[PDB]
């Protein structure tokens, strides 16, 4: 016995056909109907373990759904020589004014 | 309304920097004369 | 279940045809019919075992056959334009003890006199404006299709390379341009309604798309423009926001910034090895 | 169908740019310029040549158990590194400069003095 | 109630199911077995994880369950559902991240200035 | 059988009935055909009585020579076409003619306006839109001949919980305006006609803004092109300082 | 054999097919007939004024006179992207800037040099 | 604000605000 989620244009959504009990996670928005909820946007990431009850011969059961995205806005792409010649360059510049003090501070 | 790592305050720190050094060669200018 | 072949199709006056019926829950025996705006659905053959055939209540200009227990195909001897309509087949088991019949999804026939009356679609989109989105903060597209004939098309919409079946509304009948003449041709529309904060990104994607049925690779063509034949017809446009910030510009002022600081840092380096020479050289002169 | 079974797949949520291969078969290999540089099962039917901003280019073929396919050749131009001349940026342009070339030489007019 | 474990490192998603401590482990994805039976070499299986190597982003999407051997798979209980961007070279920052670097950098070029500055005077 | 639309509000009772005088049937059934589609069974029966499936039931009297159906907690989900049949323990099923039936929703909360959306510049067409209506409104086609008017639908967005009715007007001529358009319908009284003052606001736009990879990338990029300038910079402020103090 | 070559000017998209020496050259685009007689056929080229992304996009394919366009030699696919007033920025546009305005700055800077030493 | 134009404004303000305060910090120094 599934729970199915819907992805309609930018939203997530949680359907059953009576109401959803909340465990944890995000804790999202009851819509104009009951049975449904609304957990936002896909790109800022919900994540939750939410529990239902069942009719429609499933009837006298019980399930649970644990959603998860990784929709990766803060991240960066990065090769693993390029560190190098940003710490590099970092070091040198730094390197630059410890030698760049010393001959104003003889005179 | 999803920045990421475009937040403005990364810019505004940097330009903090700059902002200490106007203040303190404000400071000695003003403890000379 | 049921199926059969083909959905649509053309054809002139004086030009036989065959459509067949296929079957595979083991029943035997089937029908074919015709139903018309007016008259209802009406008879034309049937086969009460395999190899015996009966009539029916239209049974003129229809030849049938019955080989096997499965297949009953239907035939038709020439073209008239009175033989303009739809076509269903239907399943039973075994002669009045259980009376459950099923059909199929059907086939759609014109009959022209002349084949230089089919024409393809035209498809255009009309953006939403701006007072709707100021006073309600939902937008819409319409979608028009016009001067087609005959009128076998299917219209659907496609968000980013995905269908959408949520917030769509088409005509359930074509409607016709001068409803005075005989050969006239078809227009038709749809609807998309979306929220406020999903048009303005211009990121996204919408298009409109119509499959369009007509002749094939086998019929002469003595006219100047292109045959006209089975293909999809479409039309796109990007989301976009009209005043404010988005990030179209964003990348504008990264770039613009990024130059001007490599310029300046190479400025910059210039000098140093310059005043670092000049103390070199003051240095080779203190000794 | 003249032996053109190579098609693009296009305009997805993320930048991504795929290719589907028209053939009846499984294992299907995919090569580039003459030479292979691919191989790919059931389950996965569809090459991936990653976002359309580093826009790629080059000729493309697949075949299943019969002979080689005809060609296809991408191109990609979306432009991404372009700056627009407004009244903006060639006056930021000219401020910068001046302002920079001044400081620069009342530097080196009271280092020769 | 007792979570289940996703960690993405690269381009490779490792699972994790935590309920049965003392059993063997099978897993199944949209209705299809999946893993333990020496197909799928990118897709390998251990006492009680998954790994799947080369994630897909829109093959590869939806529902996982975990089900012991010797019971029924349509008798579960509880799933999981992922959807998940990856790419090869490509790490997840934060923002308070950067400030702690860039300050962190600042006071370490002026720690040395200091020091270089007095160590000066003393010559 | 009674042929005709029939406009049922929504959530209420459904009647149909048809007639057979005069014979004697055993068998009788209902078919359902939607829009371009083909027929599908819905109730089977060949006794009096009562044969339940949720919110369908049939009545048949034997001696009065009718058979009737009752829908309850009636949806939009049912317009449709309706077909009662019958026959005998041959062949030869008999068909009625059926009768087309209309459901319409609960509206609440009306907004009329008539807008004017922005052209394609691909066809030299101009389209005018009259949108919700409270469901009591009649649409009535054109008096011209290069006007077309479309009928009256109902679309559901599921991602709001929300419906709507719609009518789409279009013309090639000119002198053709989104005042004069819905001229020959009535209309209700206080309709909402825009100025062309236009209006943008700002802060709503500002909810739907994206980051790629490559702008997080670009704009770290030039925060490290600052902190080389201010290294190379304090450089030359000590050389020169070396310079001119002697 | 030999690929397509695409020369991108302004809003001027203009592209050659050099693979067949000499014929009558037909083109056609999402199976659509062009060329001939906004849009222009040369006698060996192809040109496209004023390009707009969403139009003009997909198969394009040329194709000897009185042949058959499924026997050709293959298909390109272009998705492009148009400016006026624009310019693009590679890793040695960039470099040639840098280097200009270096060797530019680098003179006056002697001159203020010479002149401010043969002042005092 | 979100338009980083203010940013880089602020930057060079305070940028050449450092040159003359310095230049006429040596003046009276
Ligand atoms: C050496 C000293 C004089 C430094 C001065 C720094 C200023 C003059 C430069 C550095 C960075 C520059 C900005 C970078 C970024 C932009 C965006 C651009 O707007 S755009 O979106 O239309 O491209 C307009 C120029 C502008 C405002 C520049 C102005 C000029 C600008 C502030
Ligand atoms: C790329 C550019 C914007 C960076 C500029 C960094 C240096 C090269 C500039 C910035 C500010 C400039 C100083 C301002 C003005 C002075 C005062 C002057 O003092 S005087 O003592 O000898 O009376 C010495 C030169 C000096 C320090 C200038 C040198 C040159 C100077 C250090």
């Amino acid at each position: 016995f599934k729970i199915p989620i819907e992805e309609l244009e930018d939203r997530v959504f949680v359907n059953c056909n009576t109401s959803i009990t909340w465990v944890e996670g995000t804790v999202g928005t009851l819509l104009s109907d009951i049975t449904r909820l609304d957990l936002g946007k896909r790109i800022l990431d919900p994540r939750g373990i939410y529990r239902c009850n069942g009719t429609d011969i499933y009837k006298d059961k019980e399930s649970t759904v644990q959603v998860h995205y990784r929709m990766c806005q803060s991240c960066v792409e990065l090769d693993p020589a390029t560190v190098a010649g940003i710490i590099v360059t970092d070091v040198i510049a730094t390197l630059l004014l410890a030698l760049g003090v010393f001959c104003f501070a003889g005179h | 309304q999803s920045f990421g790592l475009l937040d403005p305050k990364l810019c505004y720190l940097l330009d903090g920097i700059l902002f200490i050094y106007g203040v303190i060669l404000t400071a000695l200018f003003l403890r000379v004369k | 279940g049921v199926t059969q072949t083909p959905k649509f199709q053309v054809l002139k006056t004086g030009q036989s045809m065959t459509l067949q019926c296929a079957q595979d829950m083991n029943h035997e025996y089937m029908s074919w019919y015709r139903q018309d705006p007016g008259m209802g659905l009406r008879l034309i053959h049937y086969s009460v075992g395999a190899g015996i055939t009966d009539q029916g209540e239209v049974p003129n200009g229809y030849n049938v056959s019955r080989s096997t227990t499965e297949d009953f195909p239907l035939r038709l001897l020439s073209a008239a334009p009175s033989q303009t309509s739809v076509y269903f087949c239907a399943s039973r088991r075994r002669q009045g003890a259980s009376g459950e019949q099923y059909f199929g999804p059907g086939t759609r026939l014109t009959v022209t006199e002349d084949l230089k009356n089919v024409f393809p679609p035209e498809v255009a989109v009309f953006e939403p404006s701006e007072a709707e989105i100021s006073h309600t903060q939902k937008a819409t597209l319409v979608c028009l299709a016009t001067g087609f004939y005959p009128d076998h098309v299917e219209l659907s919409w496609w968000v980013n390379g995905k269908e959408v079946h949520s917030g769509v509304s088409t005509d359930p009948q074509p409607l016709k341009e001068q409803p005075a003449l005989n050969d006239s041709r078809y227009c038709l529309s749809s609807r998309l309604r979306v929220s406020a904060t999903f048009w303005q990104n211009p990121r996204n994607h919408f298009r409109c798309q119509v499959q369009f049925y007509g002749l094939s690779e086998n019929d002469e063509w003595t006219q100047d423009r292109a045959k006209p034949v089975t293909q999809i017809v479409s039309a796109e446009a990007w989301g976009r926001a009209d005043c404010g910030f988005t990030s179209e510009s964003y990348q504008q002022g990264v770039l613009s910034a990024t130059i001007l600081y490599e310029i300046l840092l190479g400025k910059a380096t210039l000098y140093a090895v310059l005043v670092s020479a000049l103390v070199l050289m003051a240095m080779v002169k203190r000794k | 169908k003249g032996n053109h079974l190579v098609k693009v797949y296009d305009y997805q949520e993320d930048g991504s740019v795929l290719l589907t291969c028209d053939a009846e078969a499984k294992n299907i290999t995919w090569f580039k310029d003459g030479k292979m540089i691919g191989f790919l099962t059931e389950d996965k039917k569809k090459w991936n040549l990653g976002s359309n901003a580093k826009d790629p280019r080059g000729m493309y073929q697949c075949k299943g158990s019969q002979n080689k396919s005809k060609p296809l050749q991408v191109y990609y131009r979306m432009c991404q590194n372009c700056i627009e001349l407004n009244a903006a940026t060639i006056s930021g342009f000219l401020f910068a400069e001046i302002v920079s070339i001044f400081v620069l030489a009342v530097g080196v007019y009271f280092i020769a003095g | 109630q007792t979570p289940y474990k996703v960690s993405i490192s690269g381009t490779t998603v490792i699972l994790t199911c935590p309920q049965y401590p003392g059993s063997e482990i099978l897993w199944q994805h949209n209705d299809k077995n999946i893993g333990g039976d020496e197909d799928d070499k990118n897709i390998g299986s251990d006492e009680d994880h998954l790994s799947l190597k080369e994630f897909s982003e829109l093959e590869q999407s939806g529902y996982y369950v975990c089900y012991p051997r010797g019971s029924k798979p349509e008798d579960a209980n509880f799933y999981l559902y992922l959807r998940a961007r990856v790419c090869e070279n490509c790490m997840e920052m934060d923002v308070m991240s950067v400030a702690t670097i860039v300050i962190v950098d600042i006071c370490i070029t002026g720690g040395l200035l200091l020091l270089v500055y007095y160590w000066s005077k003393n010559r | 059988q009674d042929p005709g639309p029939l406009s049922v509000p929504e959530g209420a009772i459904v009647s149909l009935n048809c007639t057979y005088s005069n014979s004697a049937f055993q068998y009788f059934m209902w078919y359902r055909q939607y829009s371009r589609k083909g027929p599908e069974l819905l109730m089977y029966t060949y006794s009096s009585g009562n044969k339940e499936d949720g919110r369908f039931t049939a009545q048949v009297d034997k001696s009065s020579k009718y058979i009737s159906l009752f829908i309850r907690d009636s949806q939009p989900s049912d317009s449709a076409t309706y077909l009662c049949a019958m026959s005998k323990g041959y062949s030869t099923l008999t068909f009625g003619k059926g009768t087309m039936l209309l459901v319409s929703p609960d509206i609440q909360n009306p907004d009329p306006a008539v807008y004017q959306l922005r052209d394609s510049k691909s066809s030299d067409k101009s389209v005018c839109l009259f949108t919700d209506f409270d469901s009591q409104t009649n649409v009535s086609q054109s008096k011209d001949s290069d006007v077309y008017i479309t009928d009256k639908t109902v679309l559901d967005m599921r991602s709001m919980d929300f419906k709507s009715n719609s009518a789409v007007a279009w013309s090639n001529k000119s002198d053709f305006a989104c005042a004069n358009a819905f001229n020959n319908s009535i209309i209700p009284e206080d309709t909402f006609f825009p100025s062309p003052e236009s209006s943008c606001d700002v802060k709503l736009v500002e909810k739907s803004f994206e980051t790629d990879t490559n702008l997080n990338f670009q704009n770290l990029s030039v925060i490290g092109f600052r902190i080389l300038l201010l290294k190379v910079a304090g450089f030359n402020l000590l050389m020169t300082l070396r310079l001119w103090s002697s």
